[PDB]
RNA sequence: CGGACGGCUCAGUAACACGUCGGUAACCUACCCUCGGGAGGGGGAUAACCCCGGGAAACUGGGGCUAAUCCCCCAUAGGCCUGAGGUACUGGAAGGUCCUCAGGCCGAAAGGGGCAUGCCCGCCCGAGGAUGGGCCGGCGGCCGAUUAGGUAGUUGGUGGGGUAACGGCCCACCAAGCCGAAGAUCGGUACGGGCCAUGAGAGUGGGAGCCCGGAGAUGGACACUGAGACACGGGUCCAGGCCCUAC
């Protein structure tokens, strides 16, 4: 019988979002907490060590990780557990490298490389909005994170809506609303990775959640839910996919 | 015996080439250590030292075999990166 | 036989001396945070303990230990055992925060199963 | 207006265990049964019937399970009557569920 | 700071224990992430160390001296309860959050360390997330009638206490309900599943080794410290056994 928190993880018990070898040793790394799920995120040292192989061993990967040389989101991470997610960007500069966190369509994590002037942007979904001390308003979104805004452009911001900002400094800049004719990006479910154009949304009483219906490049409609359609332009992607 | 490389790359955050070759020896042993490391310095334009093989592999029937090495640009950043055992069996270093 | 620890605070002293005979059988009965002349037991400070020692001095009891080697404890009354549940001391070095050990101790007052004394000035 | 979309009652309750004009909460799933026993103060059982499939026989077979429910004054309901009951926190030591509509009264 | 994980075993348990779908608007959470804000003024002791020791050991007494991210106080921020209003937010649904007033109770912080002429590591309050758990419900899973009636805080209500929190969980008062021949109660047997063995299949039988969950640490009870234990290399008692002993 358990007397407290785990601090371990079998490696048959990973996630399935990850490209680890299951068979081959006994343990896996056990992701901290921090910005993303454990459904939707990866610890940095499978990225440095499994993915893109600047490293052989763990010792390796720590001591690059320690003389401060990955950037997330623009910032310098440290920690072997720190877990990336879904629209992260991850930066080298002795390289000139940087990437993009998105899933596959089996459902996946994969890096997409991208260009310098896209890796200054970082798209978030807002998912709560609440009156805090002051009556301000703060934005709970999609990785945990929050941000403040007034009353004065309160109504500006909906728990659906998308919000583009530069990442390391955390300034805003093109919010974009969900309507009827927005570009949407899938990120879980069966329809993972998908994308189209918001055709139809449809409520339900008593708890249920809300669903969408979505139009793609060939024709081909299909549905989803409302918090898994992931809002990216107006008409046209503002990033890569 | 004869090398022929096959893969290169440079890694600068830990700052080395890693180097992927094939050796070649029909009706002769596997080859060893230090003729290997002379022929890659004396063909790459390496220093020897800074240069650490990890291994060289035969399989079943083939004459051909693998190996593996890696070229550093300071014998500091060798000794802080490189585990002690493989300078050991190299000969780099002294127990 | 009592043997007895003479403490002087003022340098940080201390000198210890047997007993034997009514000098001891006096002590009997007397509790510790108690003021006794010295002389009553037959003895000085002058010769044996140090330099000069103003007259009219007074020992007080502090403590002492017995045959088997148990201290006493001031606020266990009697001249008997007890063991008893401690959470700090006196008798008790707690080595680990929140623990508690049942330990035996000697009481308060003094019985002829003690050996040693121990004994602080009063100036 | 509670979630559910239903006729509410014609008198105005008083009472903190009513979720219509009081503080008790509905959230979870909704079925329908009929009364069997009234009586309890304020407590009313349901029943509901269904078909459970056994395999290698390749048949049904009948199956009845039993609820007790909260019943507020508001929403008197008797023996015989259909009713429709809402999931919510324990009541007591058996009562779960609160009833939140007649939909046909018995005779 | 960690030692509450890892590791071992299947005695007990026919149960919301397990499986699956859901719920908590009825709850806690150190380590981590983001944002928004703070670090003011004063005190104290004691281990090591020195002088004496006691006891067979296990262990343990007195006196002198001294530090801190050790301990304590004051203030201010802040937290909780209640009453009266307003109507900014979320949501399927609110006095849940926000604003104003009032009467009160509790009550922070290490401006510490390193470098160097601003940076790195840390301290406290608030809002949210994450992680890890607690609690609730619907459905499903062995044998026996040479076991037929069982239940008395038992079933429910009103009002309270206690809990992190809903709840006969516990209490006072009022009633007479609850389960059952579609098998209650009682007894027997047994950790549950993913799975496995066999067979053309339908089916029959098993569930030690790997993963998830549950329970246990001679038998049986009870507590301290801590975010988290009634604690697997810790504590207290009874029973039972074993060992050292100057008894
Ligand atoms: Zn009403």
């Amino acid at each position: 019988a358990r007397k407290g928190p785990k601090r371990h993880l079998k490696r048959l018990a990973a996630p399935t979002s990850w490209y680890i070898h299951r068979k081959a040793y006994k343990w896996a790394v056990r992701p901290s907490p921090g910005p993303h799920s454990m459904k939707t995120s990866i610890p940095l040292i499978y990225i440095v060590r499994d993915y893109l192989g600047y490293a052989k061993t763990a010792r390796e990967a720590r001591k690059i990780l320690n003389e401060g040389k990955i950037l997330v989101d623009g910032r310098v991470r440290k920690d072997y557990k720190f877990p990336v997610g879904i629209m992260d960007v991850v930066s080298i500069p002795e390289t000139g490298e940087h990437y993009r966190v998105l899933p596959n369509r089996i459902g996946k994590l994969i890096l997409h490389p991208i260009s310098e002037e896209e890796a200054k942007l970082k798209p978030f979904r807002i998912n709560n909005k609440r009156m805090v001390k002051g009556a301000k308003v703060q934005l709970n979104l999609h990785d945990g994170s929050n941000h403040l805004v007034s009353l004065a452009e309160k109504d500006a911001y909906k728990t659906s809506y998308t919000v583009i900002m530069q990442v390391p400094e955390r300034q805003i800049v093109k919010v974009l609303p969900f309507e009827v004719g927005a570009y949407v990006f899938v990120t879980q479910g069966k329809n993972v990775a998908r994308k189209g154009k918001i055709v139809e949304v449809r409520q339900f009483p008593m708890g249920w959640p809300d669903v969408v219906t979505i139009e793609d490049e060939n024709g081909e409609l299909f549905d989803t839910l409302k918090e898994y359609a992931f809002v990216i332009g107006k008409d046209k992607p503002e990033i890569s996919l | 015996m004869e090398i022929k490389v096959t893969e290169i790359r440079e890694n600068k955050l830990l700052g080395r080439k890693e180097i992927y070759f094939d050796v070649l020896h029909e009706g002769e042993p596997t080859p060893s250590r230090e003729a290997v490391k002379g022929k890659l310095v004396a063909m790459l334009d390496l220093d020897p030292n800074t240069t650490v093989i990890q291994y060289i592999r035969s399989y079943f029937g083939s004459n051909v075999s693998k190996g593996y090495a890696k070229a550093y640009e300071t014998r500091e950043r060798m000794l802080y990166i490189e585990p002690e055992y493989i300078l050991v069996r190299d000969g780099l270093v002294q127990k | 036989t009592f043997k007895l620890v003479i403490s002087n605070p003022k340098n940080g002293v201390a000198k210890q001396v047997e007993i034997s005979g009514p000098e001891a059988d006096k002590l009997i009965g007397r509790r510790i945070g108690e003021e006794i002349p010295a002389s009553e037991l037959g003895l000085n400070l002058s010769e044996i303990f140090g330099e000069e020692i103003p007259a009219d001095a007074k020992l007080k009891i502090t403590g002492g230990t017995d045959k088997d080697g148990f201290p006493m404890r001031p606020d266990v009354h009697g001249p008997r055992r007890v063991k008893i549940l401690l959470s700090r001391g006196p008798g008790f070095r707690p080595r680990e925060r929140g623990e508690r050990r049942k330990k035996t101790v000697h009481g308060n007052t003094i019985s002829p199963n003690i050996v040693q004394v121990n004994m602080k000035i009063v100036f | 207006e509670i979630g559910l979309r239903v006729q509410p009652p014609a008198e105005v309750c008083n009472d903190p265990k009513c979720p219509w004009h009081g503080n008790l909460k509905i959230h979870g799933r909704y079925v329908e049964g009929i009364v069997v026993s009234d009586k309890g103060k304020k407590t009313v059982v349901v029943e509901r019937q269904y078909y459970h499939y056994l395999k290698k026989y390749e048949r049904y077979e009948l199956r009845k399970s039993k609820v007790h429910a909260h019943n507020p004054e508001c929403i008197n309901a008797k023996v015989g009557d259909k009713v429709l009951i809402a999931e919510t926190r324990p009541i007591s030591k058996t009562k779960s569920w609160v009833v939140v509509a007649v939909l046909q009264r018995a005779e």
